Parts: C-alpha cells; sequence; structure tokens
C-alpha cells in the first residue's frame, strides 16, 4: 500500500524509498523512469557478491533495465558488454564438479560467490574426480579475472596447475620404454599444449624452461622414473622448439 | 474430352519442360486420389518424372498469389482473410506424400507453408495441415539418407526443415 | 506438465525456438525473413503465457526467473523484443514481482536485502 | 628393427639408451647394421610362415630403407660435387 500512491507523490515516494533500494526499483519501472532503473540495478547487481541466483537475477535485471532505457547504442553496448563480461565470470561457478557439490551437500546459490584462487584450487585438487583438460583449461583462463592486486602469485599458480595437470599422466616408471614425444601426446598435459596454441599461446615463452621446470618441486618429485623427467625434457624442449 | 490414358503419350511429344509444365497443370485440375493414382503410375509408365511434376505442382499452387505474413516491422497494407486458394495449398500437399523418396520435399514444403499460416496468423490452419502430416515421415526421411550411401553433411534446407519441424511439434 | 512443456520448449536441446543448428549455404531471404519475424512474433506471446501460468500458480519466483532465462545469449532473447514488447514483459514482471513482495519478502532473494 | 638388427651383431643395448639411439651416436658402425638387416631378416622369416603378408611386408621395408639409405648418399654425393 506504499507504493500504491498515486503519481502526484510517486516523486516523493521515490525521494522516501532511496533508502529502500531493493523495493524501490519495481516503483522506477512502474513510473517509466528507465534510466534510473537501470541505474538501480547496475547499482544492485555490482553490490551483489554472493548467491549464484540473486547475482544472476540482479545482472539480467541490469541489462534488462538498460535496454529498456532509450540510452544510445554506444551506452546500450558498453552496459551489455560489462553484463556479458560478468556471466564470463560466472561461466567457471556452473561449471563446478556437479558430483563434488551434491556429495558436499552444496548448492551454487546455497553458497556465496567464492575468490578465484579458491575455485582454482577446487578445480585442481585431486579430490576432483575429474581428470579432463576441460578443468585445466577453464582454471587457467580465470586467471585473466586475477587482477594485479596479487591475491595469489601468478607465475608460481600456473606452476603449480601445470604440474598438477602432468601428474595425471601416465609413466613407464624406472626407465622407460616409449618415446617421450609420442607417447605423451595420449596424456591430458600435451593435450593442453595444443589447446594453448589453438588459442595462440607459444609454448616455448609460456612453458617455463628446464632451468625452472627441475626448480619445481611437484616436478622434481616424480623423477624417481628417469623417464619420466627425461620425457619433460625432451617433450617440453621438442614442442618449445617447436614455437620457436 | 478428358482421356488420361491418352494424355501422357501425346504429352511426351512436347518439349519436355513445356510438356511437364502443362501435365502437371492437368493434375492440378485431378482431385480424386485414386484417379490421380492411377494418373501418376501412366506417368511413369510413359516416362513422365511423378516428382518434378507434383513439385511444379506445388510451386505452382504456392506462386498463384503471393504470400502470407503478419509483423510491425512488416506490416502489410491489405488485410485479408482464409481463400478457397488456402484449402487448395492445403490439400495440393498429397502430391508429395504419394511417392518413395519425396518425404523431404513434402516436410520442406510443409514447413515453407506452415511459416506463412503462422505469420498470418492461421494457427487452425497450421495445425490441421499438421494433424494431416504422417507420422513415419522423419523416420523415413533418415532411413532415405541411409540408403542413399552416403552420411555426408545433410543440405541445409533438410537440417533446417528438421530443426523447425521439431520446434513446431514442440509448440503445438 | 502444462509448465514441463513450456520450460522444456523454453530451454530443449542445441538451443532456442526458431533457432535452428544449420546455416542456409543456399541463402534463402525469404525464410531467413520469415523465420527472424515467426521468433520475434511467436516468443513473446508465450513468454506472457508461462508468466501467467506461474501467476497464477503463485510461483512468482519463477516469473522472476524468467528474466534471466530471457537473458540467455546461448538463445539471445533480447534481441527480438521491439520497445513495447519487453516494456508489456518488464510490466508483466513487475506485476509477478508485486504479489511476492507483499508478503514482506524483498524480490532480490528468498530472504530481505533492506 | 634396429633393435633387431643390433641383437644378432651383438651389440649393447643397456637399460640406458636404446639399440637404435646407441647405433645413431655410433655413426662409424654405419656399415655393421646392413648385414644386420640381412641376417634379422632370414631370422624372422624363417621364425615366420609362407603365408603370411608380413613375412614380405618386412623384406619391403627393408629393401626400401637400404634403397632410400643408397640413394640419398648418391644424391648428396652428385649435388655437392
Amino acid at each position: 500500500k506504499l507504493l500504491s500512491q498515486p503519481a502526484s507523490q510517486h516523486g516523493q515516494l521515490a525521494a522516501f524509498l532511496q533508502a529502500h533500494d531493493h523495493l524501490s526499483w519495481l516503483h522506477e519501472l512502474n513510473s517509466q523512469e528507465f534510466e534510473k532503473a537501470h541505474r538501480t540495478l547496475q547499482t544492485l547487481a555490482n553490490m551483489e557478491t554472493r548467491y549464484f541466483c540473486k547475482k544472476k537475477t540482479l545482472l539480467g535485471l541490469s541489462k534488462l533495465a538498460a535496454l529498456a532505457s532509450d540510452f544510445q547504442e554506444d551506452v546500450l553496448q558498453e552496459k551489455v558488454e560489462e553484463i556479458a563480461e560478468q556471466e564470463h565470470f560466472l561461466l567457471h561457478q556452473e561449471t563446478l564438479p556437479k558430483k563434488l557439490l551434491e556429495e558436499k551437500q552444496l548448492d551454487l546459490n546455497a553458497m556465496p560467490v567464492l575468490a578465484p584462487f579458491q575455485l582454482i584450487q577446487l578445480y585442481v585438487c585431486e579430490e576432483n574426480k575429474r581428470a579432463n583438460e576441460n578443468d585445466f583449461m577453464k582454471a587457467l583462463d580465470l586467471l585473466e579475472y586475477i587482477g594485479d592486486d596479487s591475491e595469489v602469485d601468478v607465475e608460481e599458480l600456473k606452476l603449480e596447475i601445470l604440474c598438477k595437470a602432468i601428474k595425471r599422466d601416465e609413466w613407464s616408471a624406472t626407465d622407460g620404454k616409449d618415446d617421450p614425444i609420442e607417447a605423451t601426446k595420449d596424456s591430458i598435459f600435451v593435450k593442453v599444449l595444443q589447446n594453448l596454441l589453438n588459442k595462440g599461446i607459444e609454448l616455448k615463452g609460456y612453458l617455463p624452461k628446464a632451468e625452472t621446470l627441475l626448480q619445481s618441486e611437484e616436478l622434481n618429485s616424480l623423477k624417481t622414473n628417469s623417464y619420466f623427467e627425461f620425457s619433460l625434457k625432451a617433450n617440453y624442449e621438442c614442442y618449445m622448439k617447436m614455437q620457436s | 474430352e478428358k482421356q488420361i490414358e491418352l494424355i501422357a503419350f501425346y504429352v511426351s511429344h512436347l518439349p519436355q519442360e513445356l510438356a511437364i509444365s502443362q501435365y502437371a497443370v492437368f493434375l492440378e485440375n485431378i482431385t480424386d486420389p485414386d484417379q490421380r493414382q492411377r494418373c501418376l503410375e501412366l506417368a511413369k509408365e510413359a516416362g513422365l518424372d511423378v516428382a518434378s511434376i507434383t513439385k511444379t505442382v506445388v510451386e505452382n499452387t504456392r506462386k498463384k498469389d503471393a504470400g502470407e505474413f503478419a509483423h510491425h516491422d512488416f506490416a502489410p497494407a491489405l488485410d485479408s482473410g482464409t481463400s478457397e486458394e488456402d484449402r487448395a495449398k492445403i490439400d495440393v500437399i498429397d502430391w508429395l506424400v504419394f511417392d518413395p523418396a519425396q518425404r523431404a520435399e513434402a516436410l520442406k514444403q510443409s514447413n515453407a507453408i506452415m511459416r506463412k499460416f503462422l505469420a498470418s496468423k492461421k494457427h487452425e490452419a497450421a495445425k490441421e495441415v499438421f494433424a494431416k502430416i504422417p507420422q513415419d515421415s522423419i523416420a523415413e526421411i533418415y532411413s532415405q539418407w541411409e540408403e542413399q550411401a552416403m552420411d555426408s553433411a545433410l543440405p541445409a534446407e533438410d537440417d533446417n526443415a528438421i530443426r523447425e519441424h521439431l520446434c513446431i511439434r514442440a509448440y503445438l | 506438465d502444462v509448465k514441463e512443456k513450456i520450460y522444456n520448449v523454453l530451454l530443449f536441446v542445441d538451443g532456442g525456438w526458431m533457432v535452428d543448428v544449420r546455416e542456409d549455404t543456399e541463402e534463402d531471404p525469404e525464410r531467413s525473413h520469415q523465420m527472424v519475424l515467426l521468433r520475434r512474433l511467436c516468443l513473446p506471446m508465450m513468454c506472457f503465457l508461462l508468466h501467467t501460468v506461474l501467476h497464477n500458480t503463485k510461483q512468482y519466483k519463477d516469473c522472476l526467473r524468467l528474466a534471466d532465462i530471457v537473458s540467455s545469449e546461448n538463445q539471445k532473447l533480447y534481441t527480438v523484443f521491439s520497445k513495447t514488447e519487453m516494456r508489456n514483459l518488464l510490466q508483466k514482471l513487475r506485476e509477478s514481482s508485486l504479489m511476492l513482495l507483499d508478503l514482506q519478502l524483498d524480490p532480490l532473494g528468498y530472504e530481505i536485502q533492506s | 628393427a634396429i633393435q633387431l638388427a643390433l641383437d644378432k651383431r651383438m651389440c649393447t643395448v643397456p637399460q640406458n639408451l636404446t639399440a637404435a639411439d646407441v647405433y645413431f651416436r655410433e655413426v662409424s658402425q654405419m656399415e655393421i647394421i646392413f648385414e644386420c638387416l640381412v641376417d634379422k631378416e632370414e631370422a624372422d622369416l624363417e621364425s615366420t610362415s609362407i603365408d603370411s603378408v608380413e613375412w614380405a611386408n618386412i623384406v619391403v621395408n627393408v629393401n626400401t630403407i637400404l634403397k632410400d639409405m643408397l640413394h640419398v648418399a648418391c644424391q648428396y654425393r652428385q649435388s655437392k660435387n
């Protein structure tokens, strides 16, 4: 009944509802103020940082009010791009391991938004049954949302990720009997390499040099297979040079 | 004076394009299914390609008038309701139903006129022509692409017709 | 079952209604024009129908989730709305939010945000 | 083929390097593998029955590789003369 007021005092109703922003947006929409409504919903989606369902709703409503506004095509496309970036962020959250979510009894709406590093570690944990390249490439793409504030060193994080990816591979342990080059193709990490090449990443520059490789401890914990570390070196150098 | 058994020999003597044109125009005047089936049997006996005959019958049935649609960015300025020509277009489809290889083309035509009914807001007619369509057609089309001994990319019109068909099936 | 069928129509496999999965290498302007026309016509109407279904079945939370379903760029339902169409849609959403909001609950989530 | 070839010449194939790699480092011993091919061909086909196609496939593969060697040697000589 508060919002049931007539237009004679809709203006003062909006002035009062300035403190009830989660409710005043409906009145703004009903009052044919699309620009103010989009400002409202943009601010609401901005403040939303948790609860998958609430965040997705606020983003969608923000873009809907954006288009409802008579703004010029430039601003329309600008805010469309920003919101698009937002669900591009969200896609990682929808791509979580469903079996892990269910057995842990958590739902995306039922649990707030996590840090990019937290999502990365959830993807990369050995408790994650998914042994596929898609996890790894999604985790790598998540680096783009990690900014200059340095929540975690991107270099060491990438080193950890690539070491974990190599760990899924299989080796003729304690002296091998296979080609490092051809034998690792069926392994996931090489597939990661072709995906990087297809996206445009140069393996010579983005894959650490053998110095730092043997500096990496995860990489130095399986060297008990001579063939393991040998094949590390052979394949990295080979594809690095194919990149150069 | 209508001697079906004698039309075919003389029409065979015409140049093939005009021969098929006037033969199809003739069959457009034949509406008893039994007699028209006998017509198609005599056409295949004498060499007339019943498939293209039914084609030209259907597209002449379509082209005797323009299309039908309604919108706000392409709003027509001439309102018009259901016509007997619409019923004729409804009925012309069985020509394509009759033949072994022609259900794919029949689906294409049925959808390409379905769009006119929906756009001009004749959804009752859309549904009735749908109910006219038999239920084994799509599986038969898949079978046909199987026996034609290549599983390459089915044509874009075929894929679009299948997609639109399932979508409108769910819609109805 | 009616709700089930409507949602399956909205979100059936390979994406979208009258959103086919094969481009015309033959490039027929007629089919394309009629095709876009049928989308931009039929989509708002069925949208309003399902909104009314959930409006009457009192599950206005689903009326509100229709906003995200439309926002889906996997099917790009936003583009096929003119100003008047989506304004009617947003006022329908206004109505649906209004009833739950009268129940002393913020329209942003199941709980209150203010 | 190369591991069998070093086998019948009684050459070292340790658990560090393969027969092929050992042969490749020992470039002075090109001519030994020539008879090694023939010997392993003879032994393996003695093993094979007559109806087996790979019985002949071994032959054609060995013939192809040896003719490739000879042809590339001659082509280098003539080209760089």
